[PDB]
């Protein structure tokens, strides 16, 4: 009995010593790779590639000699069966090296690609900052045009024959894993098995996703008929007082924020304004403070302070021409003891955020770092992306901006300030949600089958008019790839990360206030000087994968399952004001109208 | 009128042992200014047990040794009276009665270089836990099961030590800290060190 329960421990005391040098020395090649893209760069990062995948197979082939059915303690269950599992290495070895050279080149095409001005081809815009600047402040409607579909037309239209190669490979790959395709592989970081009356299953998350938006339609719908109403004033003859909106006029390129629309659409302007961009700017913050101001607010809950290499290392202002580095902001756990962030910033509110939300990954990456090697490891992806997420939720309040001097200390919270604040975070968190949910129902498709060949770009355009209520500006045929175009497609990452973080932020959130001993509305809870809430955050972030998602959301919460209550509970004194707003004008759209024929 | 201890042939030696494997110092007929490295400002550990620390230039014993090694900063909590874990019960055991001083360092500027080390080794498995004081510098294969391991490598057959791999950008607790234990003898005999 005992021998295959000690035979497996001393096992996986092998590998956690083993293991843990091979993946450093990859991840450390991967930095000096993605921080500037060079040959002499690439060479060592399959190199060091190489090294480890081709390690794991012998430590996977070994792990598979002991019965799975024999280890009784939980946490060398699932320590083990990580191992057990095959991955990538069921496809034939040239098989296996033509799928990285697809990753590598939709990689290299997504952060070098550029559009150029036809009079003059001298001058090329990559799309940080080029055409994040003309979509995030130009108001001509050509202009935001032409930036909108020549990315589609240049980029989008490179990557179509790669992502069919990527569904066709990665499909083949899970199949021979048991999954039914490779939507199903993601689907299983949600599964819980084993633990019984605790069990998710990896069918379940469809269900959960989709009957929780059922119940965010009503807020959505009255956030888009108020936005809608008044991009009628600034684009007078291109918008219908019915239709779906045009996906360029959208506050980004994709539309997976609508942060940049608040100046448009900002409900009382005679107040002193929310968005802090203008005064950072007066006072010349920089990419420094930005962060330093970051790592006061989770010190002031009691979370650690930075590591010095973090300050050392990390790259959080732009190189320039100098290097081609990738600007996709990413909070990075080297192992051994080494995080870093890499992060292009400059002076603004959204990266001012942002800076919270990628340090919030690092203390995460900082909790867990007890654990043994493969359950270190977030507790499911939507933890990881929501821990950053609750802060920016605290730390982006009228009451906190005036505690950092960035409004002056004379502002008035009085009930016009409460919804310009509002309407700020509803086009943030209920703006993204349907972006969200829809591009991933897309793949989870595209990878079970029921989209053919012939039909990617048809469907993908009805679902954007039917469930998010987007248009495209001109017809694209199945020769483009319009969602390769977004770095989370293009580069392999699930999507359905950033939906169940944005109902799990509000969740933590209450019960977050609660420990801050708070009362009045969730709305103007700042956590930030209470150890106490912090301390109920922190305690389970030092878990990783110890415990299931299910039980480690319980604990904190005293709720088993996502849940949309505290969601709308934020945003009821914003939903009351836009169901008056919009008692005049129509509510939900026509999928009929079209920004070509009409 | 004095005449010092080669404490600068330890402290300050250029290459340390492999913990596993570590070195040992006798020292004899001799004066020691333990006062010195008490007021050293570089030693970030200096835990002294039995023996309180600012008094040790007021003390005389018959022997002391000077054991020396290389460890993660992390395993440090490993070097005391008492304790457990790969460092404590398999490669340096003090005895729960202890009489000394543990000494330690940070030495990432020196036993560290890009690349990695990979010089410094630790024993990681072991039949049963060392008495205090006892090394084991062997390398036959441990045997994890019912099979007979016929010295080599392979299911349930481990090779007994592991490399540390230290490069310069790994965080403080995976650094190299050198280490110093000081094992003050009294052996019902001659004192052969003081303090001045
Ligand atoms: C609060 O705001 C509403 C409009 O949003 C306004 O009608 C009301 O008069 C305000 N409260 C007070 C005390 O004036
Ligand atoms: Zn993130």
């Amino acid at each position: 009995q005992s021998t295959i329960e000690e035979q497996v421990k001393t096992f996986l005391d092998n590998f956690n010593h083993k293991a843990e040098d091979l993946f450093y020395q990859s991840s450390l090649a991967s930095w000096n790779y993605n921080t500037n893209i060079t040959e002499e760069n690439v060479q060592n990062m399959n190199n060091a590639g190489d090294k480890w995948s081709a390690f794991l197979k012998e430590q996977s082939t070994l792990a598979q000699m002991y019965p799975l059915q024999e280890i009784q303690n939980l946490q060398v269950k699932l320590q083990l069966q990580a191992l057990q599992q095959n991955g990538s290495s069921v496809l034939s070895e040239d098989k296996s090296k033509r799928l990285n050279t697809i990753l590598n080149t939709m990689s290299t095409i997504y952060c070098t690609g550029k559009v150029c001005n036809p009079d003059n081809p001298q001058e090329c815009l990559l799309l940080e900052p080029g055409l994040n600047e003309i979509m995030a402040n130009s108001l001509d409607y050509n202009e935001r045009l032409w930036a909108w579909e020549s990315w589609r037309s240049e980029v989008g239209k490179q990557l179509r024959p790669l992502y069919e190669e990527y569904v066709v490979l990665k499909n083949e790959m899970a199949r021979a894993n048991h999954y039914e395709d490779y939507g199903d592989y993601w689907r299983g970081d949600y599964e819980v098995n084993g633990v019984d009356g605790y069990d998710y299953s990896r069918g379940q998350l469809i269900e959960d996703v989709e009957h929780t938006f059922e119940e965010i339609k009503p807020l959505y719908e009255h956030l888009h008929a108020y936005v809608r109403a008044k991009l009628m004033n600034a684009y007078p003859s291109y918008i219908s007082p019915i239709g779906c909106l045009p996906a360029h006029l959208l506050g980004d390129m994709w539309g997976r924020f609508w942060t940049n629309l608040y100046s448009l659409t900002v409900p009382f302007g005679q107040k002193p304004n929310i968005d802090v961009t203008d005064a950072m700017v007066d006072q010349a913050w920089d990419a420094q403070r930005i962060f330093k101001e970051a790592e006061k607010f989770f010190v002031s809950v009691g979370l650690p302070n930075m590591t010095q290499g973090f300050w050392e290392n990390s790259m959080l202002t732009d190189p320039g021409n100098v290097q081609k580095a990738c600007c996709h902001p990413t909070a990075w756990d080297l192992g051994k003891g080494d995080f870093r962030i890499l992060m292009c910033t400059k002076v603004t509110m959204d990266d001012f955020l942002t800076a919270h939300h990628e340090m919030g990954h690092i203390q995460y990456d900082m909790a867990y770092a007890a654990q043994p090697f493969l359950l270190r490891n977030g507790a499911n992806e939507g933890f990881h992306e929501a821990v950053g997420e609750i802060m920016s939720l605290s730390a982006a309040t009228p009451k906190h901006l005036k505690s950092i001097g960035l409004l002056s200390p004379d502002f008035q919270e009085d009930n016009e300030t409460e919804i310009n604040f509002l309407l700020k975070q509803a086009l943030t968190i209920v703006g993204t949600l349907p972006f969200t949910y829809m591009l991933e129902k897309w793949r989870w498709m595209v990878f079970k089958g029921e989209i053919p060949k012939d039909q990617w770009m048809k469907k993908w355009w009805e679902m954007k008019r039917e469930i998010v209520g987007v248009v495209e500006p001109v017809p694209h045929d199945e020769t483009y790839c319009d969602p390769a175009s977004l770095f989370h497609v293009s580069n392999d990452y699930s999507f359905i990360r950033y939906y169940t973080r944005t109902l799990y932020q509000f969740q933590f959130q209450e019960a977050l206030c609660q420990a801050a001993k708070h009362e009045g509305p969730l709305h103007k809870c700042d956590i930030s000087n209470s150890t106490e809430a912090g301390q109920k955050l922190f305690n389970m972030l030092r878990l990783g994968k110890s415990e299931p998602w299910t039980l480690a959301l319980e604990n904190v919460v005293g709720a088993k399952n996502m849940n949309v209550r505290p969601l709308l509970n934020y945003f009821e004194p914003l939903f009351t004001w836009l169901k008056d707003q919009n008692k005049n004008s129509f509510v939900g759209w026509s999928t009929d109208w079209s920004p070509y024929a009409d | 009128i004095t005449n010092l201890c080669p404490f600068g042939e330890v402290f300050n030696a250029t290459r340390f042992a492999s913990v596993y494997a570590w070195n040992r110092k006798r020292i004899s007929n001799c004066v020691a200014d333990y006062s010195v490295l008490y007021n050293s400002a570089s030693f970030s550990t200096f835990k002294c047990y039995g023996v309180s620390p600012t008094k040790l230039n007021d003390l005389c014993f018959t022997n002391v040794y000077a054991d020396s090694f290389v460890i993660r900063g992390d395993e440090v909590r490993q070097i005391a009276p008492g304790q457990t874990g790969k460092i404590a019960d398999y490669n340096y055991k003090l005895p729960d009665d202890f009489t000394g001083c543990v000494i330690a360092w940070n030495s990432n500027n020196l036993d560290s270089k890009v690349g990695g080390n990979y010089n410094y080794l630790y024993r990681l498995f072991r039949k049963s836990n060392l008495k205090p004081f006892e090394r084991d510098i062997s390398t036959e294969i441990y045997q994890a099961g019912s099979t007979p391991c016929n010295g080599v490598e392979g299911f349930n057959c481990y090779f007994p030590l592991q490399s540390y791999g230290f490069q310069p950008t790994n965080g403080v607790g995976y650094q190299p800290y050198r280490v110093v234990v000081l094992s003050f003898e009294l052996l019902h005999a001659p004192a052969t060190v003081c303090g001045p």
